[PDB]
């Protein structure tokens, strides 16, 4: 079925870009967006932004857009989230959502959750 | 007698214009060949301030150029007649075009029986024009010989390159897509120019059907496209839209 | 900025009984109609899932117990009958306009 | 050449392939044919109605 | 000489057809007499897929067929001269529609004019809805449209008559903060919207203004009434009658 | 036939009574018109420049 | 032979009119010369009950009332030929009109194009719009219209000239979220919007490059401005003029 | 006569000074154009088979 596979925990020092990846597996790529959604230590869903793998179009909550850059690979079907001056406010879990639009069924299956621990 | 028909043999070029400008009353569209033959619509086309394969894709397409250029009769006497020639200029040349077709897309489901049926109004030519979309919601303006599009930017609107994700949401913020709206469910079938959309829910039967084959596919509650090399009519209840065009016999 | 209000904060339900959780909008999330609320459930561990779609519908694979409700700026969430196995954080997320919101969500732990 | 893309999840199909030439100004010519004149008279009077029915336009 | 009129007689067929591809540059609407005549017309309807009573319709209605047909270049040469003429097929036929006219709506302050004047027909139990004015033609009570840029809308369209917003449809709208008063010339009749100060008589030729419009929309058939002045335009709700040339 | 109803309550008239007939497909037909040549040379040479100026359109 | 010609001759004019009714099938328009000479059509024009400087007005646009009036087959025959000439009645006349051109107006990030461009005209103290580019047809400094498919708006739509948001009448819009670049060639000059990283500049003919835009919308007169390069459009504000041919 | 104003406020230009003629209604008239007959019969053919056409068109 509709799979989304992510990558594993990391462990960063503050100040480094540091990139997540989540490889969808089962649909059409073209058809959807691959919404980025992180979830702070016992927080909300906190939103990040989106973006639109047919032209890549990216966009974002206006508090996110100096701290992640979203890309796509439309060839390997992958999601990319690079973030960028990591503090210790980031150290969170990064989810990426298929989220069917248009009078929407959205965010049908989720992926498995990157863990950023941003620390010295 | 035969001084008549000379008259009529020596200006052919002139007696047809002045009856296609009587017909059209002054001002006269598409350009025949009567009012420019090939040579000097050539020679016209070599004379524009335009780059070279400009002027090569006009002198390929002599007869959409034809089909866009008016022509507006400015004096004329007993010796002589006279009538501008506007022929168009394209600023822009080789950027990539599409034309959208839509359809109604319900969305069908019996869980709770809440249905409503979208469909896009914005179907039409699109076009790259300098970095940005050039629109052309009108049938009439743009024009297609077999991998070329001639639009014209009289009326044309301009929207962002950011459309295309309308073509794969309604609401993408990234540009609000022209869209109305339905409470229940209704099913047509579009044709396209490579093939058709099949629209059927509710309690509509619509069925595929290959000229030798017969039936081939019965649509559920979707929308479905299909080729016009696999289907060749689609029955959505009574109307039989056809995807392809019937031939029929020739007359001599 | 639709931010939503979601409430209770921790819901307690006895074994076998109906929940409900409201999502009141700030604005109206409704568009040509239909609102775009998502009911979403999230166990410790795991991804949200989806539950509820469009404020009414069902997902795909979603037992009934599981039901949506409201319109304008009032939306409701049901669960009836209770079991075990249902207990998490549930959300509601808006879909409107940019940028979507998620609510507070509420945890439901059995009473 | 013309690929036809279909996303069901709007239910519009999409004609790429295809390259453009917007018209964006004019080119205007000023043609002028002389009439080849003939020194019979009914053909002569048609053209010459013709051409004052032409200039009242005007 | 008489060879050059031979010429010009027996292929007048040929010569016609080069004309209006030369003037119309190799596509041509509506399909001529010279492009495809009744015989050879009537031949190609009993050769169609079309059901017999659509083959009777459109033996019945060749006007608006040729008006609606066109006729593309092909393949030109000395000797042959070969032209694809794209027939109208109809999918649909003998079900009810109806033409929408629309005049401005004012109330004590905002005026309202649902701005979707066009026609519909019933299709599928939909309505297919026509907003242009050359997709569909009318003869002496049928309605031959096109479904190339027919919009699809349910059949809850007839609540947008008794209610300008009923529950079940949502009608187009163009609002308006001041009051405006004009005419509408319907087909067997007009619709005459007088307010404001605008004082707005209907007359008929024959016995002068008979009938003054206060502050309202008013309703006027073309069977006693002529003309219709609405502040200082005269609207004409039936065609004048005029000379006679020869 | 025709009947006209008038609504008050949207400032409309609905023109009912008609039938339909919506076009769908296109039904497609080769006609080939041959030239029935004689053996006036001025004439013959007026036909070829127009089939010639007809052909260079394709 | 002689008769032939005779035929031809003395009845070019029927001739003429059973040819374009054969092409155009039974509906012809514009009504041309040989289906109504001057001599006839200015017979018509007094004969319409009309005010006198409407006569004065119709007689010297006898092109634009020729292309706007139509010419309806009614019966046909062997011996005599009739049809049904709809000439234009034009019901107020000598108002104000203006033509509305409109760009992208980019603020920063919006973008606002006003899609309510077209002709307007003072009807009968509110203002009929047309947004057709058929509708209407101008001569030196005259608009003709019809108020047939035609959009009453109240007076107060000037306003929308100088405000968006106007509360006296409010102006429909389309919105973009990106800046984008395009020009309008209008009828005394041109409109350029530039915005972006889109590089445009505004060429006189015989001078080269002469202005170059900021990040703006500005407007160039025809009498100095001959092109303007948007990215890598050009827009011709005049029209170029080219060799003439015999 | 004709001037355009130029609104930089939401960048639209008005051509202002025009004078209008609105056409609200139709003038009909009944042309009966005849035909001058000759008693050479491929030309009377010809125009009777354009009269039949023409007749089975309506």
């Amino acid at each position: 079925e509709v799979q989304l596979q992510q990558s594993g925990p990391e462990l960063v020092k503050p100040g480094a870009s540091v990139k997540i990846s989540c490889k969808a597996s089962g649909f059409t790529f073209t058809d959807f967006s691959i919404h980025w959604v992180k979830q702070s230590q016992g927080k909300s869903l906190d939103w990040v932004g989106y973006i639109y793998p047919y032209t890549g179009g990216n966009g974002y909550n206006l508090k996110f857009q100096s701290k992640a850059t979203l890309t796509v690979d439309t060839s390997s079907t992958t999601a990319y989230m690079e973030l960028r001056s990591l503090t210790s406010e980031d150290s969170a879990v990064y989810y990426c959502a298929r989220r069917e639009g248009n009078f929407v069924g959205a965010m049908d299956y989720w992926g498995q959750g990157t863990s950023v621990t941003v620390s010295s | 007698i035969e001084t008549v028909i000379e008259f009529q043999q020596k200006n052919n070029r002139l007696l047809e214009i002045t009856r296609e400008f009587s017909v059209n009353a002054g001002v006269t569209t598409p350009v025949s060949t009567y009012m420019l033959t090939n040579s000097e619509l050539l020679s016209l086309i070599n004379d524009m301030p335009i780059t070279n394969d400009q002027k090569k894709l006009m002198s390929n397409n002599v007869q959409i150029v034809r089909q866009q250029s008016y022509s507006i009769m400015s004096i004329i006497k007993e010796e002589v007649l006279a009538y501008v020639v506007q022929l168009p200029l394209y600023g822009v040349i080789d950027t990539p075009c599409w034309k959208l077709h839509t359809s109604p897309l319900c969305t069908t489901n019996t869980k709770e029986g809440s249905n409503i049926c979208l469909t896009r109004t914005d179907r039409g030519w699109y076009c790259d024009n300098a970095g940005s979309v050039s629109f052309f919601p009108q049938a009439e303006t743009c024009k297609v010989q077999s991998n070329r599009v001639f639009c014209d930017t009289m009326n044309s609107l301009t929207l962002p390159s950011e459309v295309n994700l309308c073509n794969i949401d309604i609401f993408n913020p990234k540009y609000d897509c022209k869209i109305m709206t339905s409470k229940t469910d209704v099913s047509s079938s579009v044709i396209t120019s490579l093939g058709a959309i099949v629209s059927c829910y509710g309690k509509t039967k619509c069925t595929a059907s290959n000229k030798n084959r017969g039936i081939i596919k019965t649509f559920s509650n979707g929308c479905d496209y299909v080729s016009n090399k696999g289907v060749d009519t689609v029955s959505v209840g009574n109307t039989l839209y056809y995807v392809n065009k019937q031939e029929g016999k020739s007359l001599y | 900025d639709i931010v939503l209000t979601q409430s209770p904060a921790s819901l307690a339900v006895s074994l076998g009984q109906r929940a409900t959780i409201s999502c009141r909008a700030s604005e109206s999330v409704d568009n040509f109609g239909i609102s775009f609320i998502n009911w979403f459930q999230q166990k410790p561990g795991q991804p949200p899932k989806l539950l509820i779609y469009g404020a009414s519908n069902q997902g795909s694979g979603v037992p009934a117990r599981f039901s949506g409700s409201g319109s304008g700026t009032d939306f409701s969430l049901n669960i009836h009958p209770m079991e075990e196995v249902d207990t998490a954080v549930y959300f509601c997320h808006q879909s409107k306009e940019v940028p979507y919101t998620f609510g507070g969500g509420t945890k439901l732990e059995i009473k | 050449n013309i690929t036809e893309e279909f996303y069901q999840s709007t239910c519009s199909a999409v004609s790429k392939g295809y390259l453009s030439a917007l018209r964006t100004g004019w080119y205007t010519s000023v043609i002028t044919i002389e009439l080849s004149n003939i020194k019979i008279k009914q053909e002569l009077d048609k053209y010459k109605n013709a051409v004052t029915e032409l200039q009242l336009l005007m």
